[PDB]
RNA sequence: AGGACCGAACCGACUAAUGAAAAAUUAGCGGAUGACUUGUGGCUGGGGGUGAAAGGCCAAUCAAACCGGGAGAUAGCU
RNA sequence: CACGGUGGUCAGGUAGAGAAUACCAAGGCGCUUGAGAGAACUCGGGUGAAGGAACUAGGCAAAAUGGUGCCGUAACUUC
RNA sequence: AAUCCUUGUCGGGUAAGUUCCGACUGCACGAAUGGCGUAAUGAUGGCCAGGCUGUCUCCACCCGAGACUCAGUGAAAUU
RNA sequence: GGUCGGCUCAUCACAUCCUGGGGCUGAAGUAGGUCCCAAGGGUAUGGCGUUCGCCAUUUAAAGUGGUACGCGAGCGGGUUUAGAACGUCGUGAGACAGUCGGUCCCUAUCUGCCGUGGGCGCUGGAGAACUGAGGGGGGCUGCUCCUAGUACGAGAGGACCGGAGUGGACGCAUCACUGGUGUUCGGGUUGUCAUGCCAAUGGCACUGCCCGGUAGCUAAAUGCGGAAGAGAUAAGUGCUGAAAGCAUCUAAGCACGAAACUUGCCCCGAGAUGAGUUCUCCCUGACCCUUUAAGGGUCCUGAAGGAACGUUGAAGACGACGACGUUGAUAGGCCGGGUGUGUAAGCGCAGCGAUGCGUUGAGCUAACCGGUACUAAUGAACCGUGAGGCUUAACCU
């Protein structure tokens, strides 16, 4: 099943009458619109092309406005794919809404994480800090080792060493869907989801379910 | 903590590939003095966008 | 890392910070214009620009407060006698910087901040 | 933003009584218990108030049985049904953290009148 | 939050006035007991003529802390010390006779029932 | 009264972390009317001095100073 | 080396037992590279939920104690 | 014990003590190269407790000096 | 001409400790024994220079080895200098794998690794969205309840298979909550100096010492994860079935069979030079010249787009990435709100005064929220061109 085109709004918590607090994401999912529907003759492949939001008129570009002009819609922000699963049928003009979502359950909601920055071994990969006392010299947060001596002669890849971190993209898997709203073009989602506030998020039925 | 080999000047010139200094694009004309400025910057005189912002 | 952090620090202690901001404020409300660097002068719209709004309602206890932030009798007077009535109407936006090249000694970029009702 | 204040002010409680720090009040709670939902009450005084909308809380601290106990509650949640104000304290500070090391005569708060 | 070497006091009527957390058990590495949570502990500070005696190793269940508990809607319940009730190594059910000091709703159950039952306040 | 006590100067150098420094720093530390400390001048000379003794010290040099000489010592070794 | 050592004399104010310490006077200086930025890591500091030596060869280091007056003060003792 | 066997054995202290304290086959104590005691003293060695704590569970944030970027000056070991 | 142990980081083998699959059992059950397959993940804190070991208490389990007995250009208790002493040996200097003190340097050239850019390429150029060759991450497991006190058993005890909940450890994200921090906010307060003085303020004393605390960042906080499924198998089980009239799991054929393998989940990924695809946009001029070919040159021309400059950012070492540049909310200011602090100053009253009370939940309030062009984001200039080779094929006419 196709997915949506979000922004996160920010954290806020829902109340249940039973007494439970649930802590929701707020998504604001305003109408996501094709684009594209390519497919297995011409593109090889089964998907649509969406965008959402608006755009300047001024700043968006020639190619990508011949882009939006032959599909026949507004400039969007992004565009967005979701590959199409056997029967599911879209139309180049149409919109898709957050009612879409009323249906499931369960959501994967993706997107791109805050950024760290160049981040030291401890924090980027829990590395246990060296003893803060007891003659330590200079080697406190430092990772220590990195290899074997002679043999193999050499550090190993995918060795874990500092780094950015963060700024990626990353899934949140299976995330209960607490309220569709229609209205206001929101979708609550319980827990937290990647990435700050205004980020872009794409939310999918989970797929694990 | 030091080199084993000389590094050849071959490898030193590869290194400094990336030292070399960009000029200026382009400088600005001043539209009432008609005096070069850079972007954004007063002219020498004192003018900035045609108005005479700083006296001598 | 420093998200939604503002000020500039100015590889200075907060105390030294505080005195500049103080001493530069005074300066520019002398003298109308001045020139620093850059990243300084726009530093100090965020302390002159505040001083100047509380200058417009002229009071007591507005007069001391200003005494206080900036500590120049002179400068207080300037603020509530001269600057306040001058931009009793304008809406923030009260000074004005003017990038203005490169200081010789050490490539610092310069940059005149100025009143804007100055000449 | 506007989204997450509209959100947020559809559940609020619109009968919440003022309260400061020092007041002394006795907060019932709803308390589940096989199934029997029944109010049980916690009268203590307020040594802290969180102001932020529907994420408001305030800290009642109270000795039973000897032992001291502070509880936080969540201002709008649906489990403390009333809030209620028994005495009402005058004290000069916003948290009377303070009181954590006090006891008895040394933790008395004199009241706040008119 | 107890961990090894934690000392806490004791709720019940046992003899033990201070006892040390020398192990939180159900699971490895596992680092802190909240309540009830059993712990095995160690006797420190006992009263002359009580049931328990000093250096007695025994379990034991954590039934108010200073960290506290936290509630579905999102309050917490803490205390100003960190107790708990002597409990047999086998049976696992509380030496002692009375609770002294209020306890949690956190310890209701069909392990702990007793305890609630004794207890002056429930929480 | 005191090779008495606490403690600045002054004299030292137990722990610590860290070239400006061929032994220092900062934070603490010991003595501080005495077998104390310090200025100026004097005397003791190399198998010699001096040593509350560690082979310590004798001009950044010590199980025998430095300078010059025997001297191009000798080197079955590199 | 425009880099630690170096004997004597002078000794203001407020607080203080004080030539300690803090803030000042007289007087003298801002230490001859600056400007930005506000990553990892290093140095020197500040604060820290719950626990409180579990750290470690070792409580190393930090934390703590810290003043004047008054009450009070054990073993042992060469008194 | 400033004793190989040896973490001797028994007791104390600890949930657990190759260390510590008290006692009982001196590999290889012993009487001025002094024996055994000993109040006081010790930047002396060992052990235990109270307090205290980022020592640690387990690191977090912050303030400064470097590190990074720009301009000026401009080394070194090594090869 | 750097030798133990500890820490920090590991990585591989399988002779497997746990978890998974099976045969035999002197396997009734539960729990065991033993052998076979299996290396996906997991695999303890403390007491007493150690490694080890003993002991305490856990755990599903606390595996055995390799890696210069892995790891000191990553971080000194032990042995192994100089001081001193005991026992012992020696006439003695001294000596003893017999028994308090005692400097652990190195700014990284290359390889390697973790990140991040610049160049050129991909055959006209440009802006996007993809496919996915390949690569990496992830893969742990307890307890409780039901099935069922059923099967089994003389009883005691007590299941397989299958399902449901809730934990531990690990990982990813996040800041709504609970908290930490918060030298940029508010307040208390000691000493002292200043603003002529009072009052009120400011400086300095670690932010002088404290108490609170916004945004951010954050863990102890709270969400999610490990899978199911599929394919091909391991040991093992078989079905039909001769060679070998029988028997036989196999030689022909057919089937099942495990955390291993390939997928399925998540991330990177066309420099995948084998340089892929799809969509869109842009350029449709002159003449010289000759060593006549994918040649060179001069006028005009300059697109799509890009870069640069500026205002900047929950992006960031720098580059990069994102937003915006007046057709404008990109930043600062301003307005309103919120939050924090906790009733400012001034004035009046009460008090001999310290002080209290009123005005007054006042004043002030950072990084927040919602608005607002007041200040700053300039008209340009600069790079990028002018229809894109040859050979075949198929098509169109």
């Amino acid at each position: 099943m196709i997915g949506l085109v979000g922004k996160k709004v920010g954290m806020t918590r829902i109340f249940t009458e039973d007494g439970v607090s649930i802590p929701v994401t707020v998504i604001e999912v305003e109408a996501n619109r094709v684009t594209q529907v390519k497919d297995l003759a011409n593109d090889g492949y089964r998907a649509i092309q969406v965008t959402t939001g608006a755009k300047k008129a001024n700043r968006v570009t020639k190619p990508e406005a011949g882009h939006f002009a032959k599909a026949g819609v507004e400039a969007g922000r992004g565009l967005w794919e979701f590959r199409l699963a056997e029967g599911e049928e879209f139309t180049v003009g149409q919109s898709i809404s957050v009612e879409l979502f009323a249906d499931v359950k369960k959501v994967d909601v993706t997107g791109t994480s805050k950024g760290k920055g160049f981040a030291g071994t401890v924090k980027r990969w829990n590395f246990r800090t060296q003893d803060a006392t007891h003659g330590n010299s200079l080697s406190h947060r430092v990772p220590g080792s990195i290899g074997q001596n002679q043999t193999p002669g050499k550090v190993f890849k995918g060795k874990k060493m500092a780094g950015q971190m963060g700024n990626e993209r990353v899934t949140v898997q299976s995330l209960d869907v607490v309220r569709v709203d229609a209205e206001r073009n929101l979708l609550l989602v319980k827990g937290a989801v990647p990435g700050a506030t205004g980020s872009d998020l794409i939310v999918k039925p989970a797929v694990k379910a | 903590a030091v080199q084993q080999n000389k590094p050849t000047r071959s490898k030193r010139g590869m290194r400094r590939s990336h030292d070399a200094l960009t000029a200026v694009t382009s400088l600005s004309v001043d539209k009432t003095s008609g005096e070069k400025h850079l972007r954004h910057h007063i002219t020498a005189d004192g003018y900035y966008r045609g108005r005479k912002v700083i006296a001598k | 890392m420093r998200h939604r952090k503002s000020g500039r620090q100015l590889n200075r202690n907060s105390s030294h910070r505080q005195a500049m901001f103080r001493n530069m404020a005074g300066s520019l409300v002398r003298h109308e214009i001045i020139k620093t660097t850059l990243p300084k002068a726009k530093e100090l719209r965020r302390v002159v620009e505040p001083l100047i709004t509380l200058a417009k309602t002229d009071s007591v206890a507005n007069r001391r407060l200003a005494f206080a932030r900036t500590r120049d009798n002179e400068i207080v007077a300037k603020l509530f006698n001269e600057l306040g009535p001058r931009f009793a109407s304008r809406a923030g936006g009260y000074t004005r910087i003017l990038k203005c090249g490169f200081r010789a000694g050490d490539n610092a970029p310069m940059a005149y901040i100025e009143l804007v009702d100055r000449s | 933003s506007n989204i997450i204040k509209q959100l947020e002010q559809e559940q609020m409680k619109q009968d919440v009584p003022s309260f400061r720090p020092g007041d002394t009040v006795e907060v019932k709670v709803w308390v589940v218990e096989g199934s029997k939902k029944r109010l049980q009450a916690f009268e203590g005084v307020v040594i802290a108030i969180r102001n932020r909308g529907l994420h408001s809380a305030f800290t009642v601290r109270k000795i039973s049985n000897g032992e001291g106990v502070e509880r936080v509650f969540q201002t709008h949640s649906p489990v403390v049904d009333s809030i209620s104000v028994k005495r009402r304290g005058a004290v000069r500070k916003a948290k009377l953290y303070y009181l954590r090391e006090r006891t008895g005569k040394a933790a008395r708060i004199k009241e706040r009148l008119n | 939050m107890i961990q090894e070497q934690t000392m806490l006091n004791v709720a019940d009527n046992s003899g033990a006035r201070r006892v040390m957390c020398i192990k939180v058990l159900g699971g490895s590495h596992r680092r802190y007991a909240g309540v009830g949570d059993i712990i095995k502990i160690t006797i420190k500070e006992a009263i002359p003529r009580g049931k328990v005696k000093k250096g007695d190793v025994l379990k034991a269940v954590v039934v108010r802390t200073k960290k506290g508990v936290r509630r579905p809607d999102g309050s917490v319940i803490r205390f100003d010390g960190n107790a708990c009730v002597l409990l047999n190594n086998n049976s696992e059910q509380p030496i002692g006779t009375r609770i002294f000091g209020p306890v949690t709703r956190e310890l209701r159950s069909e392990k702990f029932m007793k305890i609630i039952s004794l207890a002056p306040e429930v929480l």
